RNA sequence: UUCAUCUAGACAGCCGGACGGUGGCCAUGGAAGUCGGAAUCCGCUAAGGAGUGUGUAACAACUCACCGGCCGAAUGAACUA
């Protein structure tokens, strides 16, 4: 089922699209904050790896 | 007749691990007490050293070596008594390093060393010890390598 | 609850139960309210939201307050099961802080209602009710480590199997390194590996086998290492823990070949380590491969060891093999009858 | 994205390149060219162990041209462009001035024990006797042998879906499948096999069609397999 | 809009390599990079991270980032409205 489970993880990374418009509302704004959670993790994680490397 | 070629690392001056050689002597057959009395005989020459041990086995034959490694040589170099303390953790010999045993421990792996001279062999040591982490010559290693470079210190080779 | 904790209803972290209970009020809540009423309407519709707030997360707190039992005193006999797994303290100190936010959770609830009885107008109360909920949440969020604690918790107490210590049971220890698990296999049905390893079993198994007429069951040791005889780690003071605080006949094994994972070393250790915490338990002793080791041709300078185990009174040594179908049913049959006559005398 | 410190090198190490094959063009007297693309690390740390007074410089095949001239007009020695067009895939320089028949008699002479896995080959032939596998093919007893891990079964059940020498994992068939055979021409799967117990089959020796003078630093070619 | 690559062959893909000191040191019955904490060097290169992951009990194998060959025009990354 390997090959089940890379499926299973390319739809969702390719969910995003989909879960673009959710519900009929109060959804999209938690959606939202979960995007920016995530950018704001993964710009930490870029500047943390930029300056472990650096020094 | 047929030769098995494998190696092994174990502590110096003890029995070795029945439960670890049993997948070596399986099919041979031969008694794992034997074997460790062997170890023990051949790895007298160090005490509580983790050192490598080998089991050239043809036709079930007991046959034994010692071959060092890079990290024990250089916690042995110093030649500080090794000592377990059930209370005592994060201790290990970082005595200052003299050139006398540099020559040595490159001597030692020289034979071996890819290094086509005994400078490259030398830099592969210095390497060695940088990565190690022990003072040397009352030196801090990391600057060790850029005075070779410059010619600061100087190795004889012969 | 009684020797099965399955019930457990469900756990979530403290960020999820947070958004779930207030969108679920929000939900459950009329949501219209026009400046066109009169003040005791708007009075009722906020105190009717705010208690029913406090009242879903209390219940949302209560089951699992209940669901886990009095660890301190529940089978003394026994006990030390997940203390033993993970820890205990900080178990203790995660359950007492939601249980403190659980009892000041109401008192807040209370208070607030209170002072908001004497609301005037929509701006004030709208500000005090935004500030209860607020208060709600850093009280949720200032508890994220319990609920973290508690799902490894659940997860591990799930997957443990029942152990009834008023009944009449079995033991089987020995030295690792032998292929234990081979007397689970040829006893009883379950899932275990037999590879030449110490660990041939990872934690507690007990069987559900019937011989002699009745129905018992056997609990395997994961094994045994006393280098220091006093500090292992879980798999073997767990099986130290269940030697010492149980009356079930105990089988002794130590492998008497010239290939195991200790050759003849430290058996006598063993004995030494295990007469203290062998007294009044039914010792028996087992040895396995005979028909492969010979014990025909024991060497007399063992042979003054073993006779002086003997020289205690509970020692029987035979010989047996799990490549067979008949001496494992004899020493198994050996092993009932000694059980009944100890309960007989006893 | 990416989460390591390793970044891509860039052109620096193509002016470095340039830099030092110009400069070591002009070292000893006797340059080398050889027809050798595909190797090993190994190999190569056997090869400059053994030509230590020697330089195991080598990279592009459109840098080399260009180094060595990709007209007439442009040259760094006379009769430098016959070398440009000589080879084809990939192969290094060398300056020895030890000798020429000793050098070649070691090109031809030399063998190793590697991986080849060519299209016209003449091997032997490699069965897998019995349902339970092993990772060499069963050359030791089944006394000696070691067991393998069924866990990795759909990668052999997905790209291979067929009884392997080397690289087995534990399933059963209910007879012995011949992977290999004489004169056969391997496919993909007989090419992913044959790889994982490092049981070289293959001798790789040196196959010399190349030569060039500097003193003389006319035209030379020669053909040797 | 800003910063880059590109006939001194880019991004995607197929295939190849990714080695040694060193199973680098404390926890060991396990820590080869991946249950942990410190950990940050060379040897020879064009390239190999005391290692981003898949996961074995460990090994092993795969995989990425970095290079190499095939095909030969414009392309990438962020941000703005
Ligand atoms: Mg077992």
């Amino acid at each position: 089922h390997e090959e089940r489970k890379r499926k299973r993880e390319a739809r969702e990374s390719h969910k995003i699209s989909e879960r673009a418009q959710k519900l009929t509302g109060w959804k999209g704004k938690q959606f939202a904050k979960k995007r920016y959670a995530e950018k704001v993790s993964m710009r930490k994680k870029i500047k943390a790896h930029e300056q472990s490397k650096v020094k | 007749n047929e030769v098995k070629y494998l190696y092994l690392r174990a502590v110096g001056g003890e029995v070795g691990a029945s439960a670890a050689l049993a997948p070596k002597i399986g099919p041979l057959g031969l008694s794992p007490k034997k074997v460790g009395e062997d170890i023990a005989k051949a790895t007298k020459e160090f005490k509580g050293i983790k050192v490598t041990v080998q089991l050239k086995i043809q036709n079930r034959q007991a046959a034994a070596s010692v071959v060092p490694s890079a990290s024990s040589l250089v916690i042995t170099a110093l030649k500080e008594p090794p000592r377990d303390r059930k209370k005592d953790k994060n201790v290990k010999h970082s005595g200052n390093i003299q050139l006398d045993e540099i020559i040595e421990i490159a001597r030692q792996m020289r034979d071996k060393s890819f290094g086509r001279t005994l400078a490259s062999v030398t830099k592969e040591i210095l390497g060695t010890a940088q990565s190690v982490g022990c003072r040397v010559d009352f030196k801090n290693p990391h600057d060790i390598i850029e005075g070779i470079n410059a010619g600061e210190i100087e190795i004889p080779e012969n | 609850m009684q020797l099965s904790w399955k019930d457990i209803p469900t756990v979530a972290p403290a960020n999820d139960l947070l958004d779930i209970v207030l969108n679920r009020t929000q939900r459950k809540t009329p949501t219209v309210i026009r400046p066109g009423f009169k003040i005791t309407r708007i009075r009722a519709f906020y105190m009717r939201k705010v208690k029913y707030t406090g009242e879903g997360f209390v219940e949302k707190f209560e089951d699992i307050l209940k669901g886990f039992p009095n660890i301190n005193d529940v089978h003394p006999f026994h006990r030390d099961l997940m203390d033993t797994l993970y820890e205990k303290n900080h178990y203790k100190i995660s359950l007492a802080a939601i249980s403190r936010a659980k009892s000041l959770v109401e008192q807040v609830a209370r208070d607030y209602v209170r002072l908001l009885k004497f609301g005037q107008s929509l701006f004030q109360c709208k500000q005090l009710k935004r500030a209860a909920l607020g208060r709600m949440a850093t009280i949720v969020k200032k508890l994220r480590d319990p609920l973290a604690y508690l799902e490894q918790v659940r997860q591990h107490i799930g997957r443990l199997p029942s152990i009834d210590p008023n009944t009449r049971t079995l033991l089987i220890c020995g030295y690792p390194n032998v292929g234990k698990s081979s007397f689970l296999r040829c006893i009883t049905k379950s899932d275990v590996d037999v590879q030449p390893y110490a660990f041939t079993t990872k934690s507690l198994y007990v069987g559900h086998f019937d011989y002699k007429y009745l129905r018992f069951q056997a609990i395997d040791t994961p094994g045994i290492l006393d280098r220091p005889t006093e500090e292992m780690n879980n798999i073997e003071m767990q099986s130290i823990y269940a030697i010492a605080h149980l009356r079930s006949c105990v089988l002794y094994f130590m492998d008497l070949s010239e290939q195991c994972g200790f050759t003849i070393e430290a058996q006598v250790k063993l004995f030494h380590s295990i007469k203290p915490l062998f007294a009044n338990k039914s010792v028996m002793v087992v040895i396995n491969k005979t028909d492969i080791i010979r014990p025909e041709d024991l060497d007399e300078e063992r042979a003054q060891l073993l006779e002086s185990v003997k020289e205690v009174p509970g020692v029987e040594i035979m010989t047996s093999s799990c490549q067979l179908e008949e001496n494992v049913m004899e020493v198994r049959n050996k092993a009932c009858e000694k059980l009944l006559a100890s309960r007989i005398e006893n | 994205v990416t989460l390591a410190q390793t970044d891509k090198k860039g052109r620096e190490n193509k002016e470095r390149i340039f830099d030092e094959v110009r400069e070591a063009l002009d070292t000893y007297r006797y340059v080398w060219v050889l027809h050798l693309d595909d190797v090993r690390t190994p190999v190569l740390q056997e090869i400059r162990t053994s030509w230590a007074g020697s330089k195991l410089i080598m990279g592009k095949r459109k840098v080399l041209q260009k180094a060595l001239g990709e007209k007439r007009e442009e040259e760094y020695k006379e009769n430098l462009y016959q070398l440009s067009k000589l080879c084809s895939g990939v192969t290094g320089l060398l300056f020895t001035d030890e000798d020429v028949n000793t050098v070649k008699e070691y090109f031809k002479s030399y063998v190793r024990s590697d991986y080849s896995r060519p299209n016209t080959k003449a091997p032997l032939t490699f069965t897998i006797p019995e349902g339970i596998v092993y990772s060499r093919g069963g050359q030791i007893p089944a006394e000696e042998d070691v067991p393998m891990i069924h866990s990795l079964e759909p990668t052999m059940r997905n790209k291979f879906e067929i009884p392997t020498k080397i690289k087995a994992g534990k399933i059963t068939i209910d007879s012995p499948y011949l992977v290999c055979t004489e004169g056969e021409k391997l496919d993909v799967r007989q090419a992913l096999i044959l790889k994982q117990f490092g049981i070289a089959a293959s001798e790789f020796k040196v196959k010399v069609s190349a030569y060039y003078d500097n003193d003389s630093s006319t035209v030379e070619s020669t053909n040797i397999n």
